[PDB]
DNA sequence: GTATTCGCTCTGCTCCTTCTCCCATCCTCTCGATATGAGATCAACTAG
DNA sequence: CTAGTTGATCTCATATCAGGAGAAGGAGCAGAGCGAATAC
RNA sequence: CAAAAUCGAGAGGA
């Protein structure tokens, strides 16, 4: 589930967050989740999971992943 | 009736009781008077008021 | 000849628009606009960049989509820019390293692990260090293709000028319009990289049907 | 028609909303604040925390 | 040149489906189910 | 230095229904508002 | 000088 979700908040063909790291919506995430990385991951999961695209990036429709038993669609 | 009663009361509370056990364990009253958890964040300025 | 239908195009690029920060990016459909001899294009273009003057970078945006920039705006751009913002940030010199070692030696489109490895002494350290560098990204498990840091916004700008250039077309009478039309009528502000430049893209890629007319070329939509 | 202290009552219900918002005696309340992870092991659901 | 639409976007509301965790403590007992060797290497001898 | 022996180790080869509750993710609809865009 | 397995089922006791 961590890995599907690190995934979901990065490139899947350039390998970075789909979001800017400087954008203030997460910005204030990283002000308001101190000392907790679940929190500051939820965060991001949830503001990041309405991104459906990579846009200094490579702009590629990133794929909505799913799962079925072990596997990753 | 009395006799299921008895018999069937009894796993509930038991778990009620583990439950609020492990919730409030260690909040413990310290030498600054105060009341305090684990992570040492204050829960009451007096013990009892 | 090829050579100059690029230069044209890249006096087309708005440097200003992008702050100087990407070189300037011809399309290879452009390309195919002003030369209508396909072939003879792409032959021209691969002697241009055989001897070295330019180098192809998959944009990705379509599987069909080769940019074209010239060696020594690539070289001056990355070089200034990148070791700019990261003085100090180690990858600075494994670039530095790329720049010197493979791009004179191999121009091709694609990087395969093997290569960097061996060819090139690049190890899985420097090879990130370039990644996040944005000069590679991914093709592959260890494959990667050649790039422009910051390439995302011109991918981003071109494309909604494209649609938008489309759209257009489609919304004049009959799905036509004559090209000085076009050209006079005032750019959408989705249309950042101006007309010229979006023009020559879509009559290049065969999307819209050029029409030699009394009035001159007049653009029609293929019946899809 | 039982009876029992205040203090305990108190200590209770203080422990039950210290954080601004109601908290459950419950693995979704009590496992999910701040407690560090080894605690939270002990009381429900180990392999997930850990 | 401003109404006027309008299409496209962008939330964002509900609403459903999926999935995942939990079920008092301690103790005694019984009963049923759950190979063999040829050959080659190598290293320590085992001596010359 | 240098040939012969001893053990350890390893490889191959033989046949024949009377859970439930709560969180998370995606689904489909609904309208607001703003870019351009026709049009009075 | 410590000798005496594990896993499931059932019946009991407070
Ligand atoms: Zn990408």
């Amino acid at each position: 589930v961590k890995t599907m979700k690190v995934l979901r908040c990065v490139c899947f063909f350039c390998s970075k967050l789909l979001v800017d790291s400087n954008n203030p919506k997460i910005k204030d995430i990283l002000a308001k989740s101190k000392g907790q990385p679940k929190k500051r991951l939820t965060h991001v999961y949830d503001l990041c999971k309405g991104k459906n695209i990579c846009e200094g990036g490579c702009g590629r429709y990133q794929p909505r992943i799913r799962r079925s038993g072990l596997e990753l669609y | 009736e009395g006799l299921i009663d008895t018999a069937v009361k009894t796993a509930e509370t038991g778990y009620i009781q583990r439950r609020l056990i492990k919730s409030m364990e260690s909040v413990m009253v310290k030498y600054d008077a105060t009341v305090r958890n684990s992570i040492n964040q204050v829960v009451q300025l007096r013990y009892g008021e | 000849s090829a050579r100059a239908a690029v230069s044209e195009l890249m006096q087309l690029f708005p440097r200003g628009l992008f702050e100087d920060a990407l070189p300037p990016i011809v399309l290879r459909s452009q390309v195919y606009s002003l030369v209508p001899d396909r072939t003879v294009a792409d032959r021209q273009l691969k002697e241009l960049q055989e001897q070295g003057e330019i180098r192809i970078v998959q944009l990705g945006f379509d599987l069909d989509a080769h940019g074209i920039i010239f060696t020594e705006d690539y070289r001056t751009r990355v070089c200034d820019c990148v070791l700019k913002a990261c003085d100090g940030r180690p990858y600075a010199g494994a670039v530095q390293k790329f720049l010197a070692s493979v791009l004179p030696a191999c121009g091709d489109l694609s990087f395969q692990q093997d290569q960097m490895t061996q060819t090139f002494g690049f190890r899985d350290s420097e090879i990130t260090h370039l990644v996040n560098a944005g000069v590679l990204t991914v093709r592959d498990a260890g494959s990667w293709w050649l790039a422009v840091p910051g390439a995302g916004r011109f991918i981003k700008y071109f494309v909604k000028g494209r649609q938008a250039v489309l759209s257009m077309v489609r919304k004049a009478k009959y799905r036509e319009l004559l090209l000085s039309e076009l050209l006079g009528r005032r750019a959408p502000v989705v249309v950042r990289l101006g007309l010229t430049y979006h023009v020559h893209d879509l009559i290049g890629a065969q999307l819209v049907d050029c029409i030699s007319t009394t009035s001159g070329t007049l653009l029609r939509l293929p019946e899809t | 028609g039982s009876y029992v202290n205040y203090r305990h009552l108190a200590l209770l219900c203080d422990t039950m909303t210290c954080r601004g918002h109601l908290m459950a005696i419950t693995r979704h309340g009590v496992n999910r604040q701040d407690t560090g992870p080894l605690m939270k092991c002990s009381f429900e659901e180990t392999v997930d925390v850990l």
